[PDB]
């Protein structure tokens, strides 16, 4: 399948960007999506994860309170906001897809909670980059 | 317009399940002087008229090789075997040095001298200071050298020996397997069905048919018939189909006997625990054997090879399983208490597949007998089978075959297999599976409940 | 959950099988009974690529040279007959609990 | 279609007309029907040893009791006590299934509905128990009003 | 890798709430009375008998209260009304004093000496009612 | 030191009284069919105690009589079962004597109560 | 268990605990002994070691430790024939 | 322990005689026996 990205470029410290990741021929309301991050000459990291329900989102520890992940199941898109950009975020941002679709939330009767299920990867994106600089 | 959740109780659905099944053998009066290794007495009485409802327009995938009832049965066959041997007599005082020599007995009146021997040894008694000698007879498949000469039994290197209680029968009685409430059993009544994959003619039952727990290797004795053609069931869809389960349509009678006339005398070791030994021979000594009708068998073997080609299309040749012990090699079965070991080399020397296609009387199979039985594929837990007085004769049908497939070029060698005792009950349980009825379902209708 | 690998780089011969192992601190057996170990591959300047998505089973479109093994915390990846399409970066990923951490990363090379 | 599970295969419009066949085998013919379990008890009294087939009759009785009571409790929490087709006030949410009535009731079996709606029934059961509990509170203080 | 979604009512979550809003969650405890964690997706172990004893106990206690509902006029229901007038020697508290102010487990420690006397009067007025509903059907 | 206060309906109690006065104490004896005054045969005693209770509750569910003490069916009383008058049944007869009167005809009447529930067709 | 065991926070309730009259401790103590005795019962009874043990301390940069807390001891054991003895040492 | 060291006795009546101390940070015992001893198998009966 095809996974297309855009929205990457060059900004200043203390700015706001909006990445994007448009998909090709999915159901896309069944598959929860990811965001990994690869600094130059480093290994991979993990940033964020939204569900196919678009209800429960999680973030990494270092990026907490700064990012914002949303999606539009009509337009088949991912919408990664960023706020108050530091210097060490100069890397490549890839969206991704779990190798099987998580089902619905599973209601636990004893405590009355809904649970989502997360797993690995099939398709990383093209790979767009954000490089923060001064001038 | 508007839709509303409505509840239906009594919905005909099921899911694949795995539960506890119970015995339902036929009712029979309590005989005091005999019991079976099988309980068949604590089983619930069998219903007089079963019901078998035919299910229209449903398919259901079966798999005879991943069937849970096969492994569920096999742990009950062993548990009942170890249930009726704990109140029996332990033969710890017999693992000693045996002073054992030949028998001191116009030509055909004595044949099998070289199987029996005349052993003698110091046995204990009730009084702790008194010792006594006895003169029991033993086979040579029960003894190991210590290099007349002075040598011991087999199992005393590795295991403790327990004498079987002689008021207990070794007899298969047909037991059923019934599902409890809320469960059911589905039965594929579709013939020409290779065990795995979908079935189209399914039908629900509550209990199985009567299954005899017959312990046998290389041949499926006293089983059930295929109804129409020889059916061949292989392990894999790939080319590594090692185990083949052949099922026949017409039985092949095999007469088996033991023509010697043994006498059982009793030796008292300890306070109240008598050891039943082979006393003496009254009459002639002849070797045990089995007859297979010639051409009766040969007709049925040609029907096997005709159905083998539809899977393979190579040349088809049969070999005897050469390497191994006496337990993998032979046709091992149970004849009224005695454990026979028959030599099927004169049956599997054929060289078929030149094309598609004479009564030579009967086929005489030489058979040896053991009395010390490592019963399953396990060590540490041997068993002594006591002697039986008289002349024993069993007649049984041959209903199946267990074959090991062997690789270079175009040659398919099929040797007889055995030892994996689960294959003896995949052949009976191939067409059943257990389901769990879930009769409570919801659906929208558009009828709202009247609430003010 | 931390991840460590042995070694950091291989230097092998084409036609000779090799192996790369990963080590986890906590056991990765989920409550489903299935583990959460993932084997990846990044060619230089390229998108990553899944190879083995459990202990054992192989991704649809990967040749049978890559076999996986292990249970608990000890895991390996045994390449059979290393060839010219088997160089680059190999990663381990857990998905037992958040955050979804990646391993260190090996660099498989030949001897020019 | 008459016979136990004989409507498995027919569409669920016609498989729901004969629900008496299932709710009689699963209510009557389970514990009340058999008296031959206490004919095997005295045969277990004759032998002085607990056998393997005596343990399996415990586990086939305690599975038979629990399977009966965990479908009558669940019909007791709802308003559907002693009946086979009952209606509720829970509106059908189209994110459970967007499928039309003619496709459901006339081109789909009950056994094809099990493999579609089973992820959702734990959510559906919460809303039937909640609306039954809101109903009996409302018809108590209405009762006490006059 | 899991995550907590939306939350609903849970088991015993209205304990110590009040008495009038803890009666809007009666089905939540009534769902957890028969089936526990014992039911999941080789013989006579110590942990095997102790699991089987927990399954025979859970049916005996469930059938105890379910019997006692049917002896009364209240079968298959969660809130039912009787004809037994309340007696102020059992408890004298006001109507706005046990509702909206008291919780259960405070009302439980108050009338637990009087429940055996109360239970007898509910059963007695059910015999008297069912004879009268019989004797009304003779006309 | 233990005294004895007021006296209410005991367990059997009305076992010797008439069938018009014994049908007001039906709740007393229905309480004692399951509870009792109570290691592998420790369990088989309990499971039989449960399944003797559920056998009589399922049989009342086959009929229309689930969840009530006095229920009513529309099977006519055949006058050959017993031909006694209504006052010499409900005022001059106990339940232990009526049990011996129709002990022959018990399986006939149960077969008719069950049939008239399948003949609802509703 | 397919969900791991959970924990519901109960609001506005107080409750008296008592760790010295808790019966979960006495129930756990009878279970750890019960599981202990279940395992040792199929293991081998070891009555042929109730015999005499004739021995002298051990034989021998230097080892020079453990000379007074450990010694080989030779004894007549039983064989698998209950007619023969075997001369057997053990530390 | 979450906070500081908790100390628990039965009853404050000068007849307690057992004290349960629960620490907050552990004290890592490491403990060994250095010897490369062997083990032999000696038959004393039928398989035992
Ligand atoms: C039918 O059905 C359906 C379905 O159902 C489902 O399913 C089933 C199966 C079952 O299960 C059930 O149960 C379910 O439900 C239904 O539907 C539904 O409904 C409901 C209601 O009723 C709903 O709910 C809702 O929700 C929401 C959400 O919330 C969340 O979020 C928020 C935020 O939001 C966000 O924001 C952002 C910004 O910032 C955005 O972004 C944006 O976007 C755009 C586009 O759109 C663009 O892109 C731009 O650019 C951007 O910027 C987004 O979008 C949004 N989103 C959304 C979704 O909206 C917040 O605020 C909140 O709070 C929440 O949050 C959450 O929280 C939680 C807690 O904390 C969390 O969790 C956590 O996490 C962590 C980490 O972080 C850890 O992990 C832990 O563990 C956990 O726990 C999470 O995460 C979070 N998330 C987030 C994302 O954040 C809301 O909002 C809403 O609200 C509403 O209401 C209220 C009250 O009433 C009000 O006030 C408001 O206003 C509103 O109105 C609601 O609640 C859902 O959603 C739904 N679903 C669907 C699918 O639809 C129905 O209903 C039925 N029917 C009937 C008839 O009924
Ligand atoms: C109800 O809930 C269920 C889950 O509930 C949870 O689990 C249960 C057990 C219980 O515990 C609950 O309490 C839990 O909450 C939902 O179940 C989900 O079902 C879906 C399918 O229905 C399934 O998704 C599939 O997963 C596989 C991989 O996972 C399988 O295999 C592994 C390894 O064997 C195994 O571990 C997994 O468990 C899983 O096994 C399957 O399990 C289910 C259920 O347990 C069984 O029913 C199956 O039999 C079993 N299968 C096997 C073989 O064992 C994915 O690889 C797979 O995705 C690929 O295939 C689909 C085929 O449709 C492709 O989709 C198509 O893509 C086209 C793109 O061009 C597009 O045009 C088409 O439109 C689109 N088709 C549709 C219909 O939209 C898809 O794109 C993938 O194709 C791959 O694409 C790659 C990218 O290029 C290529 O590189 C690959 O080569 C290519 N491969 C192929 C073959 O083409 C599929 O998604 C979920 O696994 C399962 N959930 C979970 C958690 O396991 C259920 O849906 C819920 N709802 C209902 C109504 O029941
Ligand atoms: C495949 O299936 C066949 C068919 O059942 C089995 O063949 C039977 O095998 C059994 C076991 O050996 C045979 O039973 C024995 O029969 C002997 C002869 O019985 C005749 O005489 C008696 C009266 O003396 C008649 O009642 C009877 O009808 C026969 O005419 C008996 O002498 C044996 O009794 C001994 O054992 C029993 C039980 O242990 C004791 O109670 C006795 O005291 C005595 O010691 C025994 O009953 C049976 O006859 C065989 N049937 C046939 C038709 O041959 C195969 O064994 C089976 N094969 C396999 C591998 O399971
Ligand atoms: C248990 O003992 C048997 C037989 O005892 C051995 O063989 C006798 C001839 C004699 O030499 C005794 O002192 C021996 O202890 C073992 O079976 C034999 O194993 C040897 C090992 O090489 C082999 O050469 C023989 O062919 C075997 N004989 C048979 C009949 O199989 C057996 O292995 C011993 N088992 C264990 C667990 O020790
Ligand atoms: C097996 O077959 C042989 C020969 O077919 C049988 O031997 C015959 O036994 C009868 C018994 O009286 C004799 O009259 C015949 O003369 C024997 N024939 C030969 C050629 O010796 C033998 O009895 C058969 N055994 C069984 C158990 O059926
Ligand atoms: C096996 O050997 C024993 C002892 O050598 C034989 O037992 C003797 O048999 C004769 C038969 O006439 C008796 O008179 C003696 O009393 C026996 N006991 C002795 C000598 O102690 C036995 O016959 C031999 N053969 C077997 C069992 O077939
Ligand atoms: C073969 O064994 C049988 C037993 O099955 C012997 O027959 C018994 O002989 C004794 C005499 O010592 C009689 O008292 C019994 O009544 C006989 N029983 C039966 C069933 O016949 C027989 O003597 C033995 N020897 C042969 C046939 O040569
Ligand atoms: C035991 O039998 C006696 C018979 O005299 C019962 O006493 C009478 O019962 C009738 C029933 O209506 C009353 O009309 C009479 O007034 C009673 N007689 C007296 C002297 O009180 C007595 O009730 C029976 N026992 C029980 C427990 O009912
Ligand atoms: C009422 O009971 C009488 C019993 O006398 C029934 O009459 C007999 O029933 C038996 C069994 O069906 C038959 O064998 C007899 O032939 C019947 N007697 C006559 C004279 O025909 C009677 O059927 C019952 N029912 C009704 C409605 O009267
Ligand atoms: C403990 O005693 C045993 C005696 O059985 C010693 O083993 C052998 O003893 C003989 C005679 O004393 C020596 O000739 C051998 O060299 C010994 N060693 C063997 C056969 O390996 C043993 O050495 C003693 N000391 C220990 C175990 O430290
Ligand atoms: C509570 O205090 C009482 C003192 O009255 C303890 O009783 C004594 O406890 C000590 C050791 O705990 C024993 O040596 C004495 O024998 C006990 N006295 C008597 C008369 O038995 C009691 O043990 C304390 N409670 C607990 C749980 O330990
Ligand atoms: C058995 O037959 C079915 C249909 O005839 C087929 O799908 C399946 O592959 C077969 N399996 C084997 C092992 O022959
Ligand atoms: C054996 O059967 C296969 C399948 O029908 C067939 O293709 C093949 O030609 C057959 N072999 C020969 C030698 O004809
Ligand atoms: C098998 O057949 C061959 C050839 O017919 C023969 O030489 C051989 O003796 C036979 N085997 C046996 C055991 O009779
Ligand atoms: C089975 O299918 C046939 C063919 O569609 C149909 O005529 C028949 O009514 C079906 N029977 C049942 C019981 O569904
Ligand atoms: C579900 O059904 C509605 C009409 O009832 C339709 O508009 C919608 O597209 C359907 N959903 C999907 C995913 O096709
Ligand atoms: C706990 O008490 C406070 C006031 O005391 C109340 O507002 C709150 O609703 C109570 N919590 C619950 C769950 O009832
Ligand atoms: C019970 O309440 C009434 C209020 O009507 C009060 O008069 C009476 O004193 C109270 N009794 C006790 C024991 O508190």
């Amino acid at each position: 399948v095809q996974l297309v990205e855009s929205g990457g470029g060059v900004v200043q410290p203390g700015k706001s960007v909006r990445l994007s990741c448009v998909v090709s021929d999915f159901p896309f309301s069944k598959y929860p999506m990811y965001w990994v991050r690869q600094a130059p000459g480093k290994g991979l990291e993990w940033v964020a994860a939204i569900s196919g329900d678009a209800w429960h989102v999680v973030y990494s520890n270092s990026v907490q309170g700064r990012f914002l992940v949303s999606r539009d199941n009509v337009k088949n898109t991912l919408y990664l906001e960023m706020n108050s950009l530091k210097i060490e975020d100069t890397a490549v941002y890839r969206c991704a897809r779990m190798f099987q679709e998580s089902g619905p939330p599973r209601l636990d009767r004893w405590s009355g909670r809904n649970y989502y299920y997360y797993s690995g990867m099939d398709v990383w994106g093209q790979g767009t980059t954000v490089t923060v600089s001064s001038a | 317009n508007n839709l509303w959740v409505t509840v239906y109780y009594g919905v005909p659905v099921w899911r694949d399940a795995e539960t506890t099944l119970f015995c339902a053998s036929d009712a029979k009066a309590y005989d005091t002087e005999v019991h079976n290794v099988w309980a068949t007495h604590a089983c619930v009485p069998t219903d007089p008229s079963p019901q078998e409802i035919h299910l229209a327009n449903v398919t259901e995938k079966f798999d005879m090789w991943k069937n849970s009832m096969v492994e569920q049965m096999h742990t009950d066959i062993i548990s009942l075997w170890d249930e009726s041997l704990k109140p029996c007599v332990k033969l710890t005082p017999l693992c000693i040095t045996l002073n054992c020599t030949n028998i001191t007995r116009g030509n055909l009146t004595e044949e099998g001298k070289e199987e029996l021997k005349n052993c003698s040894f110091n046995a204990t008694t009730e009084l702790r200071d008194k010792i006594q000698k006895v003169h029991s007879l033993f086979y040579r498949l029960d003894l190991v050298e210590l290099n007349t000469s002075m040598y011991r039994l087999i199992n005393c290197n590795t295991s403790a020996i327990t004498q079987a209680c002689p008021k207990v029968s070794f007899e298969p009685i047909p037991i059923h397997y019934c599902a409890p409430a809320g469960f059911a059993i589905l039965k594929c009544r579709e013939k020409e069905f290779n065990g795995t994959g979908p079935c189209k003619k399914v039908s629900t039952v509550q209990c199985t048919h009567g299954i005899k727990p017959v312990v046998s290797t290389q041949l499926l004795l006293n089983g059930s018939l295929a109804e129409g053609k020889v059916k061949i069931r292989c392990e894999n869809i790939s080319n590594n189909a090692k185990t083949i389960l052949v099922q026949l349509t017409t039985p092949v009678r095999i007469n088996c006997t033991r023509p010697s006339n043994n006498t059982r005398t009793s030796i008292r070791i300890g306070p109240g625990q008598s050891f039943y030994a082979t006393g003496d021979i009254i009459g002639d000594i002849r070797k045990a054997y089995c007859n297979v009708s010639e051409s009766e068998w040969k007709e049925a073997l040609g029907k096997v090879v005709e159905q083998l080609r539809n899977h393979f299309n190579k040349t088809i040749t049969f070999a005897s399983s050469s390497g191994g012990d006496l337990e993998i090699t032979t046709h091992s079965f149970n004849c009224g208490g005695e454990f026979f070991y028959c030599n099927t080399s004169s049956l599997f020397n054929s060289t078929w597949d030149g094309n598609s296609a004479v009564p030579n009387g009967t086929i005489t199979l030489p058979c040896r007998i053991k009395q010390i039985i490592n019963m399953w594929q396990r060590t540490g837990q041997a068993m002594y089978a006591p002697p039986i007085p008289g002349k024993i004769r069993c007649d049984s049908n041959i209903t199946g075959l267990i074959l090991i497939r062997d690789n270079n070029n175009e040659s398919e060698t099929f040797r007889p297999g055995g030892g994996d005792m689960r294959n003896n009950w995949r052949s009976e349980l191939y067409k059943y599976k257990v389901v769990k009825i879930d009769p409570l379902g919801v659906a929208p209708t558009g009828a709202k409940r009247r609430v003010v | 959950i931390v991840m460590t690998q042995t070694p950091l780089s291989l230097s092998v011969t084409p036609g000779q099988p090799a192996s790369i192992s990963c080590k986890s601190s906590e056991s990765l057996r989920q409550s489903n009974g299935k583990t959460s170990l993932y084997w990846y591959r990044q060619k230089p300047g390229q998108s990553p690529q899944l190879l083995v998505f459990e202990v054992s089973n192989r991704f649809s479109g990967v040749s049978d040279r890559f076999v996986g093994s292990g249970s608990g915390t000890d895991f390996t990846l045994r390449i059979s007959r290393v060839e010219a399409e088997d160089v680059g970066f190999y990663y381990c990923m857990q998905s037992k609990d958040f955050p979804l951490t990646f391993g260190g990363g090996t660099k498989v090379d030949l001897k020019r | 279609l008459f016979g136990f599970l004989g409507a498995a295969g027919s569409t669920m419009g016609a498989a729901s007309l004969t629900l008496t066949v299932q709710a009689r085998q699963l209510l009557s013919g389970i514990v009340q029907q058999q008296s031959n379990l206490l004919r095997a008890i005295e045969a277990q009294q004759h032998l002085l040893r607990l056998t393997v087939w005596g343990i399996k009759q415990l586990q086939a009785r305690v599975l038979a009791v629990e399977r009966y009571l965990s479908d009558q409790q669940l019909l007791g929490i709802w308003g559907c006590s002693g009946k086979l087709i009952c209606t509720t006030n829970v509106p059908w949410n189209s994110s459970w299934s967007n499928k039309s009535q003619d496709e459901i009731w006339n081109n789909m079996t009950w056994l094809q509905w099990d493999k579609e709606i089973s992820n959702y029934t734990d959510t559906i059961y919460y809303l039937i128990e909640k609306s039954q509990n809101q109903q009996e509170v409302n018809e108590k203080d209405l009762l006490a009003l006059d």
